């Protein structure tokens, strides 16, 4: 005498929405939406990313004199460039199938850089010391790509060259080379005597004959000439043959490489740190179990679905009163 | 509001009761006291928890890297890619927005059901021995001591009285 | 049919009543009349409206131009694009078809609840002073004038009566 | 959700085998399980329609998923993979939840149907019997086979004490 | 005396469906599916589309003598072609990266066409008047593109030409040109005396050098020869250089341009009117707030999701007896 | 005398899940998830697939001597390769736009293969009998593609050849040809006397001038030369012209073809049987009405959506006790 029956209430002010009522105060509630990141570029599997810093992919593999300080990590989960990395192809030209390479290079399981064609003992009928440019400066002194050699004629003679590498590694070998297109027919012979030359690269799958296109281009980094960059993957046991009567920028360093496909490239100012994460964005990492997130649409890893919502509050308790 | 109990014929809630979601407030000679129904509260907590752990745990995603790179001569497939990202954006945003609206409505009705169900479960135990005020409260027609209430909230309530 | 009220123990509806969704039909000496429950009808309308304005207003889309152009040597990415369009077609068609099926079932149950809830809200008011026919209709055991009915539909119904 | 099934009516009757909901009368003529035809028949008609909605509303297009790309199309190959995985997560999640929700509702549907049946007879014979509390009523007068018939029939229109 | 409680009913026949029951009549209901369009091609942002009428994109920018009507329009939200516009490249050939252009040109925020290389003062060493063809007729008499000039030799002499334009506009400049491939070596010298010619186009990003491919192609519009069309965008401050010893169809008119990406092209006969719309389809415009529509899958703007459904009727009232 | 109200129960053990409770036993339930296939590769529309067996697409259309016992079928719904089928382009080279061709060939409505340039009466000025190779063996002895002819010089003379076919079929005609690139300039003249040759293929839409690229490639199937393959579709009433002074592997058989777009290619060992199916996967066919399936993501036809779920049991009855 008597017995009343009722429910709970507290000082809570958490509101949620329903199909029939908006802003309903309720005893308890959880959040389904993650909206918090650590503002750090973290490891992703268990392997840290590759940070290029001042340079971009192009400058990194070619060996631009400024990217001099970065190439060792034998594997990475993804690649990071800065929006203010401009050090790439210092000598104007076209990087064929560039963005594609970048994709292939986004994540790698093993990546060792070996000297494919040793500079000293490989080019015995050509000058391998005269190939520098003011476009690729190093120490105010003219320089060039570390991983490429700009073969010019040996004093009035550019004999047909023909070298070839056979992949004895136990994995794919990324090989990069270049074709130089002089601005004038005077520079053509000055560099490679012969006035009509041709370059041929061939493997078991690749085959392409290049013809120099001599003409005056508008000056880019003070060059009226151009230099196009090419790359290919050589299977294990397969060989690749270089042949040229001039205008060939030969490979000096190649890359033994094994690629675990399925990653990407992040262009961000966000500092790279020693932390584990299962999901990465350019603004930072996400450590969450929630089904949804509104931090960034571009994500890498096993991430929550990106949603436009500004709050996803799921009621657990009951009405307050 | 779907079962008429919560915010219905039982207007407010008890800031007093702090042991569970659902309970009682007895008022005999021994004294007054708020006591939350253990079993009922414990069952709801177990089910609501499972509910949240369903909406969350059923979202198993794949390891993929959204975002791709295209040159100035690939604006189309760049826009195709953008279309795929915006399509998935509208689909997930909408369903997540609605999934919450519906499961919110349902959850509140779940608690309403649990309260009403509790009201009925006691009201059919002691039919004549008490009268319905109409405010979710009953007024006993006989002395109900602490061990009398115990047998009502216990589900073991005998009926040899007037 | 989920709460037993509409199309349940109350078979049909009143073409007569035109002021709201739920109401009463009194029959005393002063006369007969249909009178819709203002408060109840007014609350449902407010909630159902919000329901429709949720299904609609939660769909916020992007500014995109679907449809792309490809040449006779891009049939693959043309088919990729077609796959993206057909994927989004099946997802939205299915989700929209089911969203309506579910929210229609619920909406009808919402009205059923509101009617039954109205029953009960009056039935407990006047426990003894009237008897349940079983057709949602009560038969008073005493003279109920216009200002008597007015206190039942008002929620302010005295029991010092018989 | 309605307190009937697994509520104030604890178990079910392995005995009854002619429908989902029914009765078990116990008079002098004998005991017997008899499933409510009309009620059972209506649920079966509605649950069937439910399954034939979740299924029949899934109308797909004629498309050939899966495309071929060469070693120089890894990007659009990954784009394609991204479209396939996006549709994988959307359908998997939606299908997983659609079942969880519609299972919860379906069980509540049966709970409603039982409770609704309990009330539909409880209000037909108010005084002529008492509520045990176990979903069972105890008549206050002799109820023969044709008496029960009129309760399960909905035509119990003559009050007799 | 009595009271009996109940619900509303009316003469309504609106049916809806539920998970449990089909064709349930109800008192009130709304439609979630928009199935009605105004059958008009309307403005989109606040700016009208670009209607090409008889011509397509190719014919429009090249200056086909038939597209010699207007379109001066300095901006448009999207582009409209008729299924029965066939006036494009009157001189058989290949429009390189055509589809891409069209997408670049789909929507523009400023678009003025200026004379890049004034015909009178630009070519004093070549004939800029014999360059017409029966393939590009204007009034039965031979003509040519209005934005291109078909330079030929000036009586037995085709001197190396070398022009260049520097973009002083505050915006990108679309530049179009052409390379002509004669059918026979007789027509080669008859047009440009030299038998072995070359054309070179170059900017800060572009560089290509074309070699005429002389051969007999099957007759198209009475030509056995071919003419390939090329285009490029020149950054502000950048310059583009033309150089050729024959076969070069030079730019006459260029286009100062600024492109707000994110639009498309509609191929429809639907009349273009003066009306505002937030969503456009080939069939007509859609003025709706509903979440879904079944009018057309191809849409432009902020549109409702396209759905196969025939009706999406949502119940608001209750069961109607 | 009592009257009780209750519900059904049985010996059923079927469990289902709900938002609130896991593993709830139930009286009746259906499955929404299809997880059963017939492990057969069946007809799709009403038309059986094209099974290449030992060969792949390339070897099939070129006429590789091993695919000798392959194509007659005048139409197919899709194409089936075995993971083991390695008989394709026996003579090393590059199949240009190969993937594209496969996609256009995936499904066809009519496909008859007629002799476009009859071997006997088409090449009276060139040798059409010496054109074999050890790379394309037919019974240990040297052979070549059935559908191509390797024209060589007729004893110290390779006159400019110039053939052309006009499509009088009522459908598109797939035409395949080849360009041969000898390894050494000695083999160049030994095959086609002239040291500087060119080949030209042209139609109303196609036009391309090929120049051989002579060089030593690494040995593939014992050839250090190469052979690139090309194809095109000729529209009804249109013509295609071949012209060459050497290095041209000419068409012998073409294909009158009509292609109902919208199919694919299955690479599976699964046996092909005589059965009808509305949905096909590499693993087998799917005969279901269910909305979902977890058999295979790669599907062809009108199929259930692929889902990761292991079970999707939908409760129909009520709790069981
Ligand atoms: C058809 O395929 C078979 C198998 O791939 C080819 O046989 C191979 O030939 C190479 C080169 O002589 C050998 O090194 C392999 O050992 C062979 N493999 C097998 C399984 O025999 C054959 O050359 C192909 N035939 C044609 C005409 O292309
Ligand atoms: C009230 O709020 C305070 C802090 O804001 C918190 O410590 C306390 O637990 C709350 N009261 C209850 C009953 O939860
Ligand atoms: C109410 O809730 C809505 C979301 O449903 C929110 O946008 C708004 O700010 C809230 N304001 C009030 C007064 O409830
Ligand atoms: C991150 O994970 C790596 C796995 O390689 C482990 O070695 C390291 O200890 C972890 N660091 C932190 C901070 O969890
Ligand atoms: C990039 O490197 C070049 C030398 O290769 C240097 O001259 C230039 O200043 C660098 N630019 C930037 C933005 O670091
Ligand atoms: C314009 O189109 C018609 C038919 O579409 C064609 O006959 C005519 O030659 C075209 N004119 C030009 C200049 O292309």
């Amino acid at each position: 005498d008597t017995l009343c029956i009722g429910y709970h209430a507290n000082n809570s002010t958490d509101t949620v929405d329903t199909v029939l009522e908006k802003n309903v105060t309720v005893t308890h509630s959880v959040n389904l939406l993650e909206d918090k990141h650590n503002g750090k570029l973290c490891k992703l599997r268990g392997v840290a990313p590759l940070h290029l810093g001042k340079c971009n992919i192009a400058g990194w593999i070619l060996g631009n004199p400024e990217c001099e300080s970065l190439s060792t990590a034998s594997s990475w989960s993804y690649i990071v460039e800065t929006p203010s990395s401009d050090n790439g192809t210092c000598y104007p030209g076209d990087f064929i199938d560039y963005e594609e390479l970048r994709e292939q290079l986004s994540s790698v399981s093993s990546f060792e850089r070996f000297e494919i064609f040793p500079k000293t003992s490989s080019w015995p009928n050509h000058d391998s010391n005269k190939g520098v440019t003011a476009a690729c400066p190093h120490a105010g002194a003219k320089s060039f790509y570390k991983n490429l050699i700009w073969l010019v004629k040996k004093g009035n003679s550019y004999p047909k060259l023909s070298k070839s590498y056979i992949n004895d590694k136990g994995k794919e070998v990324l090989v990069l080379w270049g074709i130089h297109h002089p601005s004038t027919s005077a520079d053509q012979q000055s560099l490679y005597q012969n006035a009509d030359t041709y370059v041929f690269v061939g493997s078991s799958r690749y085959s392409k004959k290049f013809k120099p296109e001599i003409a005056i281009r508008p000056k880019v980094r003070d060059q009226e000439g151009r230099m196009n960059y090419y790359w290919t993957l050589v299977e294990p046991g397969d060989k690749i043959t270089f042949e040229a009567t001039g205008n060939l920028v030969v490979p000096r360093y190649a890359f033994a490489m094994e690629r675990n496909a399925g990653s990407g490239i992040i262009i961000s100012d966000t500092p790279v740190h020693d932390c584990n994460t299962t999901c990465q964005t350019p603004k930072g990492a996400i450590n969450t179990s929630l089904p949804f997130q509104n931090i960034h649409p571009i994500t890498i890893g096993k991430c929550p679905k990106y949603v436009k919502s500004t709050k996803l509050r799921l009621a657990t308790g009951l009405r307050n009163i | 509001g779907l079962f008429g109990a919560i915010a219905g014929f039982i207007e407010g809630g008890w800031t007093g009761m702090v042991d569970g979601w659902y309970g009682y407030h007895h008022q005999n000679e021994q004294g007054s006291g708020y006591a939350a129904d253990l079993k009922s509260t414990q069952n709801a907590i177990d089910e609501i928890t499972n509910k949240v752990n369903s909406v969350i745990e059923k979202m198993n995603t794949q390891f993929t890297a959204v975002g791709k790179e295209f040159n100035h001569l690939e604006k189309r497939i760049e826009n195709l890619n953008k279309k795929v990202d915006d399509g998935f954006l509208d689909i997930w945003t909408y369903n997540a927005e609605l999934l919450v609206l519906l499961e919110n409505e349902r959850t509140l009705d779940y608690h309403d059901s649990n309260v009403k169900n509790l009201y009925e479960k006691v009201r059919s135990q002691l039919k004549n021995n008490a009268k319905e005020i109409g405010n979710g409260c009953f007024e006993f027609y006989h002395k109900c001591d602490n061990t009398c209430m115990e047998s009502v909230k216990n589900g073991t309530y005998d009926y040899p009285k007037y």
